[PDB]
């Protein structure tokens, strides 16, 4: 039935998958051992856990995910954790040499060595499943493991399965802050692969996360744990109608069909709400209209872009928790008449209604409070094209005198791809502005 | 004997059908188990129209649930009355429609269609003689709109001598649920006007407004709308379910209500829509019912009938009042409101009173009319479809399925022809 | 289903060219992209466009070849040099 | 717009090539397939397999057809019925 396979490439992908799995186990009452030892006082678990987990003959739950990494240090770090009794060691493939923010080695001399192993793993996982809809590929553009290895694997997955949905989730190199220097070098190569060989791609960054946490959660020393928690909550909200039901169930296909207006424009803008701390959720009356209006605020966007620079074409609306349809109708009536929000002169309306009866849960030790209902937004606008413009500018000003290119030449690749990627990005941007231009 | 076969399509269609089944079971006195717990008189003779005679008097429903997603059967089965239906009729696929009419019709409409044809032919041969088939679906998705029209076409092709009535849900630019909804509406209207006897218009926004401003509900949800549409269809079908003095049937209205085959749409409506604090302060009489069946405020349309001229009117009553009041009311209405109906056709109102009052309410009356108010919906749908099709947005998805784009061209050509016909019949002048 | 897919794939390439053609009913009016694609002796690639199976395709493939030939002397002589006459 | 048109035309040309070759090679192995291709009405649609200009399409196709028409008078006569001869 509604079952999907998650793919985790790189340290970021592995930790994001860990956060997602732990969120799923805490929200479904799944114990870290893998059994149901709660024989005295029950606390839930009688639901449809088949979407992600599996039920054995002895009552065991086996995760359905792919934890691959070229560096073994992350695999060792996860292995010594408290959840080592949940997954299987065959699912965490180590490696001798890693990419570590390099596309050349991780795409030719490193990623091409372990192909059959992961292919057999994913084939076995797919055979163990009955109904397959899409995939959850978690990687990063800055990380060499999450860029070269991810590209080469998805290129084979696309040609091996055309009828299945291919999603994408990674991290965007912020124009202001960054972790490494060669991030644009891997990004300019991964964008072409994710554009000409995938169906949908979700693009997020970290500076917006830092801004929203310091503004709402009010923390002075942030950490990656809350960053992963936010992404896990976003993913759970996206795939909410699959594990459970509601008034209007919205499956992966149901929203993916409309979220893609064109084969070239498939980069939605995600926005989660409410992103608040414990104290920010007590003396605050929360309704649907206010949070829906706040979702369009650029400060609450995970991508640093002003929506007023461009306009919207396609919008995907979701909900999770005790939400009343009258509030949704009132919010839609309010936003359709707002002059601040810009939209194309041809599409008068577009959005979805996903009613989820199950309210979001909390985690002991996290920062999220007990909120009666949640909301997530996936819109499509041309105002986000500035990020590609800045990335192209940076690549051009780094490519004039060929900085840190001799390494890639020595590793083995054809230099014309830089020109190919540059011209492909230029054409894609041109298409974006052509679409953004009305009559 | 004379029975009606009921069909299901779409998750919204499934839920409204389940609500209707629950309503009729409660009204006719059926326990959730499956036996009979009624105490009335006419609830045993003609009860076989929707049920089937079996051993131990355990009547079974007659409805086939067609869906592409397995997630609806579990929801509709877990209810207080989901264990009484036929699990064999729950024919669901493995892949969802994704709100795609073309993909559902092509992919999920070839290998799954044979089973539903087999079960419906088995049900048809199980009975002696039938009249028509009722299908409740919504155009908001690839499940109801993609499959119902196909099943409709097939049943017309196999049994042309049958009534084809449906209660599909019309879209609204104000309240949307699908980005490609105009495309699906445009594709479905072609089959609705080509291969369908009659069609009733259903809008959710108008029902929401009606309940908010008259019922004054705290937290209105889809359950209230399902209750309202179930009561609407119950008032529609009581002409045959519960015979009275002046009984009617679906084909008689279908002939007397439809001047031309290309215009078969209607405008349903129920009279007593009051608030909770107003149920104990009301005057049960004829002129009140007439005013609530004539005004646009009570009507469940997301439009204004006052912008055009009334074409045909059918007033179906359900109670014990008289006959003179109805004719005098319609006469004085036609005399006064002369500029609201077609002057070339006198006596555009049809009288129908059911002597059997409903269960739980004493006086009830529904409104089935075809007024000149859908033209605005038609023209706005045509405009939005033209705007979408100009630059060909959201079209690669349909193109990849295999079907071409000429279908949209012919659909919009038929759309323009139909609207031209509608507006040149709106001004039905007497002479030059 | 295999035999039905036999028929289906044959008719699918058939209707694929049919649709290219019912589009070039209006695509042929635009010469700049015609030349952009054409520069590499693609008159040879338009040679099999008469090898075009049923009336549903040929019918407007001719309407294509027409506006293809209007653009200059050379494209009207291409039906000669391409041995398409 | 005609450039992307010709692109799509030629990737569908190539998928037609691959599908035609694979299916002609596959469906020419069993006698019941011979009789079905006789009765399925394939050959009016398989007429392009001796018509088009593609080398690999036609070579694999007509070799399988030589396998196909070998089993019986039936398939070879339906080849006439498909107006391929």
């Amino acid at each position: 039935m509604r079952e999907c396979i998650s793919i985790h490439v790189g340290q970021a992908g592995v930790q994001i998958g860990n956060a997602c799995w732990e969120l799923y186990c805490l929200e479904h009452g799944i114990q870290p051992d893998g059994q149901m030892p709660s024989d005295k006082t029950i606390g839930g678990g009688d639901d449809s856990f088949n979407t992600f987990f599996s039920e054995t003959g002895a009552g065991k739950h086996v995760p359905r995910a792919v934890f691959v990494d070229l560096e073994p240090t992350v695999v060792d770090e996860v292995r010594t954790g408290t959840y080592r009794q949940l997954f299987h060691p065959e699912q965490l493939i180590t490696g001798k040499e890693d990419a570590a923010n390099n596309y050349a080695r991780g795409h030719y001399t490193i990623g091409k060595e372990i192909v059959d192993l992961v292919l057999d793993r994913i084939r076995k996982l797919a055979d163990l499943c009955t109904g397959l809809q899409g995939f959850l590929i978690f990687h990063s553009f800055g990380g060499g493991t999450g860029s070269g290895f991810a590209s080469l694997l998805m290129e084979r997955l696309s040609v091996d399965y055309g009828k299945k949905s291919k999603l994408e989730f990674a991290i965007y190199p912020a124009p202001q802050v960054s972790t490494a220097v060669v991030e644009p070098y891997n990004s300019i190569l991964t964008t072409h692969t994710t554009l000409e060989h995938s169906d949908c791609a979700f693009m997020v960054d970290n500076e917006a996360i830092y801004d929203i946490c310091r503004r709402n959660l009010d923390i002075e020393r942030p950490t990656y744990t809350n960053l992963n928690r936010l992404i896990g909550q976003i993913v759970s909200s996206i795939t909410a109608s699959l594990r459970f039901d509601g008034a209007l169930n919205v499956d992966l296909t149901e929203f993916q069909t409309n979220l893609v207006p064109y084969p070239r424009i498939h980069f939605p803008l995600a926005t989660y709400a409410p992103v608040i701390s414990a104290e920010k959720a007590y003396h605050e009356q929360l309704s649907v209209a206010e949070i829906t209006n706040a979702c369009f605020e650029p400060a609450n966007q995970m991508v640093k872009c002003d929506p007023r620079h461009g306009k919207y074409m396609a919008c995907c609306m979701l909900y999770r928790g005790d939400v009343v349809p009258k509030d949704v109708n009132a919010a839609i009536a309010t936003i359709k008449t707002k002059r601040t929000i810009q939209f194309v002169d041809w599409c008068p309306t577009g959005f979805k209604v996903g009613i989820n009866y199950q309210p979001p849960t909390v985690v002991p030790g996290g920062d999220l409070a007990k909120v009666q209902r949640a909301v997530c937004m996936l819109s499509n606008t041309t105002a986000i094209a500035e990020a590609w413009a800045r990335l192209d500018h940076k690549f051009d000003l780094m490519y004039a005198k060929r900085a840190f290119v001799h390494w890639y030449v020595g590793e083995g690749m054809e230099e014309g791809e830089f020109s190919e990627a540059r011209e492909d990005l230029a054409a894609l941007e041109k298409d974006y502005e052509e679409v953004g231009v009305d009559s | 004997m004379r029975e009606i076969v009921h069909l299901q399509a779409g998750q919204c269609g499934n839920q409204i059908g389940a609500k209707f089944w629950e309503v009729i079971s409660d009204e006719h006195g059926i326990d959730p188990t499956g036996t009979y717990h009624g105490d009335s008189d006419l609830q045993l003779e003609r009860i076989n129209v929707y049920y089937n005679e079996a051993t131990g008097g355990k009547y079974v429903p007659r409805a086939v649930l067609v869906d592409l997603e397995p997630g609806t059967m579990d929801s509709v089965r877990s209810g207080p009355f989901g264990q009484i239906f036929r699990p064999d009729n729950f024919v669901f696929g493995q892949s969802g429609a994704g709100n795609n009419w073309a993909k559902g019709h092509y992919t999920e409409g070839a290998e799954l269609v044979d089973s539903v044809l087999d079960v419906v032919r088995k049900e048809a041969e199980s009975c002696d003689c039938l009249q028509g088939f009722q299908l409740t679906h919504s155009l908001g998705g690839g499940t109801g709109s993609g499959m119902g029209t196909l099943l409709i076409s097939k049943i017309r092709e196999e049994y042309p001598d049958r009534i084809m009535n449906t209660f599909s849900v019309v879209p609204s630019p104000k309240v949307s649920d699908t980005v490609v909804e105009p495309y699906n509406a445009t594709l479905s209207v072609h089959q609705l006007v080509e291969n369908t006897d009659e069609t009733y218009c259903i809008d959710n926004e108008a029902l929401y407004d009606i309940c908010f401003r008259t019922l004054k509900l705290t937290t209105p949800t889809y359950g209230d709308l399902n209750h309202l549409v179930s009561a609407t269809m119950s008032g529609v079908t009581t002409c045959l379910r519960f015979p009275g003095q002046l009984n009617a049937d679906l084909r008689k209205l279908a002939v007397n209500m439809v001047p031309f085959p290309r215009l078969h749409f209607f405008m349903p409506g129920f009279a007593p829509l009051t608030s909770r604090g107003s149920q104990q302060y009301r005057a049960l009489t004829v002129p009140e019912l007439t005013q609530q069946m004539f005004d646009a405020k009570n009507m469940m349309a997301a439009c204004d009938p006052r912008h055009g001229r009334y074409l045909t009117v059918a007033a179906v009553f359900r109670g014990r009042m008289s006959m003179k009041e109805v004719d005098e009311q319609m006469l004085n209405v036609q005399n006064k409101n002369s500029s609201y109906f077609v002057e070339w056709i006198p006596n555009n109102v049809k009288t129908a009173v059911c002597d059997i009052p409903p269960r739980g309410l004493k006086m009830s009356a529904t409104f089935i009319g075809n007024s000149t108010a859908i033209q605005e919906l038609f023209k706005r749908i045509s405009e939005q479809f033209t705007a979408m099709f100009r630059r060909k947005a959201f079209l690669h998805w349909y193109t990849g399925e295999g079907m071409d784009e000429m279908e949209f061209t012919e659909a919009e050509s038929n759309m323009n022809d139909l609207v031209s016909e509608y507006q040149q019949y709106q001004d039905a002048t007497a002479e030059e | 289903m295999s035999q039905r897919q036999v028929l289906q794939v044959f008719e699918q390439y058939q209707k694929a060219r049919t649709q290219f053609v019912q589009m070039v009913a209006e695509l042929a009016t635009r010469p700049q992209n015609i030349e952009t694609l054409q520069n590499a002796g693609v008159m040879s690639l338009l040679r099999p466009l008469l090898l075009d199976v049923v009336p549903t395709i040929q019918q407007t493939a001719a309407l294509a070849l027409g506006r293809l030939a209007n653009y200059n002397d050379d494209l009207a002589e291409a039906v000669v040099k391409g041995d398409i006459l």
